[PDB]
């Protein structure tokens, strides 16, 4: 249970992490 | 693809201590060989990759395993200032960690509608030295058992 | 022999005679068979074509027809000789008959009708009036194999044997290497262990003259044949097939995808057929009725093919059926019997009659050749264009609607290589403003609208932004129907966003306005056969060619566009136009969203947010 | 003064997109992309736009079907 709990935090954290990025990325070449 | 003249470099770096032309180069020089090319390795990391290319106890190294080696330093040298670009994203204060208050914010700015308990949540089970936070070490290592990058 | 140019060199093997006009038809030594419609001789050529020949394409002008031993079964299962058919031929083709088809067809037709397979007292016996061609099989290891054999392994002793229930569809294969093939014979007439039950046809039931000709094909010299009957959509092909089962009067069995279908037979056999409720039982995973007096049942594949333990009730029932002798078995959506786990039912079941109907059979993994044995020869198949003539059909107005890619997604497009590229060209932002003007004018002319997206994020997030009801995999079936409901009678909602669950899952309403977004990639028969259920003909508009509209949203420079090419290869073969509109008029005039290009951006950021996981 | 002497190519702005990634990512080997002008023109030196009409035309090519 709780070992899946936190692969659902992984995964929200690699999400969060390529969030920014794409933001970033979409800056890089519009900002 | 890894590189095209930065593999030259790692070429000098080992010819440097193989002047004698044997063909290896001692494992306890690999210290400085590093550093020869800009690598600023920890002696827990050194000790740990000392052991891991001299499993045989042979102490010596051919130029396939020590290119490999380089390209792989040369690959999470720039793994980890991609993370800390992105852990300052995170850290828009400077306060050298992702508080709550910063997580929050990100979350909120992208657009994510991830609950307040969720946040804490991601960043105790994320928290190891139990500071109320994740450090910038912390965050590293998360991102190392992460899924992918 | 081939010319430079790459066409067949036919001349030489067909002898042209001056009947140039009168006779329609030009007989090519390969097989194929081509047709003229303008020729006033076409409604009588047309008939033998279909008889004999399987019809590969069928424009306006000139039909093409292909000849198999399959169709040369059927035709001497109909009851038409080798001369008789040479004949007709003859008198049709403009050129003579080249002697390596008059072979061809001497071959086949003498093979036929010699092996005969019959199901009594649940037991399969194989027998024929010539025993030495029963001998000669015998040496086959494959067919050894298939024949029952005593419990010591001795093998068992028109003398017939009895053979392997599980080795049953092996045997069909295996007629085949032999050139043997099995005949589907029933006695329709001189059945007396399955009693007759107190079924009959309604006086509301009319049966239209394609299908009373397809049943009368089927029912060959009075006695129930089994094979495989091609209908459009929405042309009553329940109702035939509630006459079939009225017609033979003996125990009936039908399958379907779903519990819809399931209902939707019920339905239709209560709207149509005398057989009383209590006759009529559902073997279903919800609704279950009693096993006992089921004159009629109605179940699903799957439910059969269940290979995980069953329920106790169940298994009880699988029992009964498998106890009980079924003269009249009834299949819907043969396509997806070529199935392992669905072609094993087959093998389950113990049925002497066994009819299949669906609305295509060209299977993208081309698994039909087993099928022509698991059931048998296509028996008949309606003309698209002929019916849309008569009226039974809307005569549809297809256009495949050119969207395209923005810059920004078409670099993406271009970099990402991988699976993840669907997203990138499904959720294109001058894509989706096309979609709204085209719902916005459809409201304004008060048209159905239904929008059929493959991708499950695609979909959500068109029906979310556009504010319309969207329907996925789970769907629970209590706010699907209320959906359902609320779309046919609601004149404020008249568009519904639907998933890849519209093709069979459950009943598609009568609309108009039919928008495909998202593709499966390739699945040339099964998106045909959803516009054809989701399209039926409408009043009003019957003088009009154009009284249903299907439109088909495409993604330029894409492989999107390579998709759409290979999946509307199957509507063309049946004559349908498909019009490319690169340029949508009245979309100036309309204010859509995403007008402002950082609208673009913002759904490329959201899209991009949408990783390979979805 | 700094002059380059080319063919300037006129597309459409996916095409565009298409040789911006063809030089970003080395597709198309040594970068022979080397400035763009407008948002519909680009400057390409002759000795590869021979080449480069090829691999735009496989693009096409690939979004289409074989008969
Ligand atoms: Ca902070
Ligand atoms: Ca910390």
């Amino acid at each position: 249970e709780k070992e899946k709990k936190e692969k659902r935090a992984l995964g929200n954290w690699k999400l969060l992490a390529k969030g920014l990025l794409i933001r970033e990325r979409l800056k890089r070449r519009y900002g | 693809e890894l590189t095209e003249e930065q593999k030259q470099e790692i070429r000098e770096a080992f010819d440097l201590f193989d002047a004698d032309g044997t063909g290896t180069i001692d494992v306890k020089e690999l210290k400085v060989a590093m550093r020869a090319l800009g690598f600023e390795p920890k002696k827990e990391e050194i000790k740990k990759m000392i052991s891991e290319i001299d499993k045989e106890g042979t102490g010596k190294m051919n130029f396939g395993d020590f290119l490999t080696v380089m390209t792989q330093k040369m690959s999470e040298k720039d793994t980890k200032e991609e993370i800390l670009k992105a852990f300052k994203l995170f850290d828009d204060d400077e306060t050298g960690k992702i508080s709550f208050k910063n997580l929050k914010r990100v979350a909120k700015e992208l657009g994510e509608n991830l609950t307040d308990e969720e946040l804490q949540e991601m960043i105790d089970e994320a928290d190891r030295d139990g500071d109320g936070e994740v450090s910038e070490q912390e965050f590293l290592r998360i991102m190392k058992k992460t899924s992918l990058y | 022999k081939v010319d430079e140019y790459g066409a067949k060199d036919y001349r030489l093997q067909m002898p042209l005679k001056d009947d140039h006009t009168s006779r329609p038809l030009w007989v090519a030594p390969d097989g194929h068979i081509f047709l003229e419609a303008f020729s006033p001789v076409y409604k009588y050529a047309q008939d033998f074509l279909v008889a004999i020949a399987e019809p590969v394409c069928r424009p306006t002008h000139v039909h093409e027809y292909k000849l198999t031993a399959y169709s040369l079964y059927a035709a001497v299962s109909v009851g038409l000789q080798t001369s008789d058919i040479t004949e007709y031929l003859r008198k049709l083709s403009k050129t003579g008959v080249p002697d390596g088809i008059m072979q061809f067809i001497k071959l086949c037709t003498v093979s036929y009708g010699k092996v005969k397979l019959v199901l009594k007292h649940n037991r399969y016996f194989v027998e024929s009036c010539h025993p030495d061609v029963i001998q000669h099989l015998l040496q086959d290891p494959v067919i050894r194999e298939c024949r029952l054999r005593n419990s010591e392994g001795e093998a068992t002793e028109t003398v017939s044997f009895e053979v392997k229930q599980e080795m049953i569809e092996e045997l069909q294969k295996r007629c085949i290497h032999l050139e043997y093939p099995l005949l589907a014979e029933y006695d329709f007439r001189n059945d007396s262990v399955n009693p007759d039950i107190n079924i009959d046809l309604k006086p509301t039931a009319v049966l239209r003259p394609y299908q009373e000709k397809s049943l009368r094909k089927m029912f060959g010299n009075g006695r129930a044949r089994s094979g495989v009957i091609v209908l459009p959509c929405g042309a009553g092909k329940s109702l035939v097939g509630v006459t079939a089962a009225c017609t033979v009067r003996k125990r009936c069995l039908v399958l379907g995808n779903s519990a819809v279908s399931v209902e939707q037979w019920k339905a239709q056999f209560k709207m149509w057929s005398t057989i009383d409720d209590s006759q009529i039982c559902r073997f279903t995973s919800d609704a279950k009725d009693k096993p006992i007096g089921c004159s009629v049942a109605i179940s699903t594949y799957s439910m059969l093919g269940h290979t995980t333990k069953r329920s106790w009730e169940a298994e009880r029932v699988m029992e009964w059926l498998k106890t009980q002798e079924w003269g009249l078995m009834i299949l819907d959506e043969v396509h997806t019997i070529p199935a392992k786990m669905f072609r094993r039912v087959l093998t389950i079941v113990q049925a002497h009659c066994k009819l299949g109907l669906t609305a295509t059979l060209v299977r993208e993994d081309d698994k039909i050749v087993d099928l022509n044995f698991l059931i048998g020869p296509k028996l008949y198949e309606a003309n698209w264009m002929e019916l849309q003539n008569n009226g039974y059909i809307a005569k549809v107005q297809c256009a495949e609607v050119w969207c395209p890619m923005s810059p920004e997604f078409y670099r993406e497009y271009v970099a990402i290589k991988t699976k993840k590229r669907i997203l990138l060209y499904t959720m294109n932002p001058n894509k989706f403003r096309a979609c709204q003007f085209l719902i916005k004018f459809h409201e304004r002319r008060n048209d159905k609208i239904i929008v059929f997206a493959d991708n499950v994020f695609a979909l959500k997030e068109y029906a979310i932004r556009l504010n319309k009801p969207y329907i996925y995999g789970p769907t629970s079936q209590g706010e699907r129907m209320q959906i359902l409901q609320n779309f046919k009678h609601n004149p404020k909602i008249n568009t519904i966003f639907i998933s890849k669950v519209g093709d069979t899952s459950f009943d598609l309403p009568e609309a108009n306005v039919l928008i495909q977004i998202s593709s499966h990639g390739g699945s040339r028969r099964q998106e045909a056969q959803r516009l054809g259920r989701v399209l039926r003909a409408k009043k009003g508009m019957v003088a009009e060619e154009y009284n249903a509209f299907f439109y088909s949203l495409v993604s330029q420079d894409t492989q999107e566009m390579a998709y759409s090419t290979k999946r509307q290869r199957f509507l063309v073969d049946q004559g349908y136009s498909f019009k490319v509109i690169t340029k949508l008029a009245g979309m100036e005039e309309e204010d859509l969203a995403f007008s402002t290009k950082e609208e673009q951006q913002q759904l490329l950021q959201k899209v991009l947010a949408a990783t390979d996981l979805d | 003064v700094n002059v380059l002497k080319g063919v300037l190519i006129e597309c459409d702005p996916a095409m565009k997109q298409f040789l911006l990634y063809l030089d970003e990512s080395n597709a198309l080997g040594k970068k022979f992309i080397i400035q763009d002008i407008d948002d519909t023109h680009v400057f390409v030196i002759a000795e590869l736009v021979n080449v480069l009409q090829e691999r735009v035309g496989e693009l096409m090519d690939q979004n289409a079907f074989s008969l």
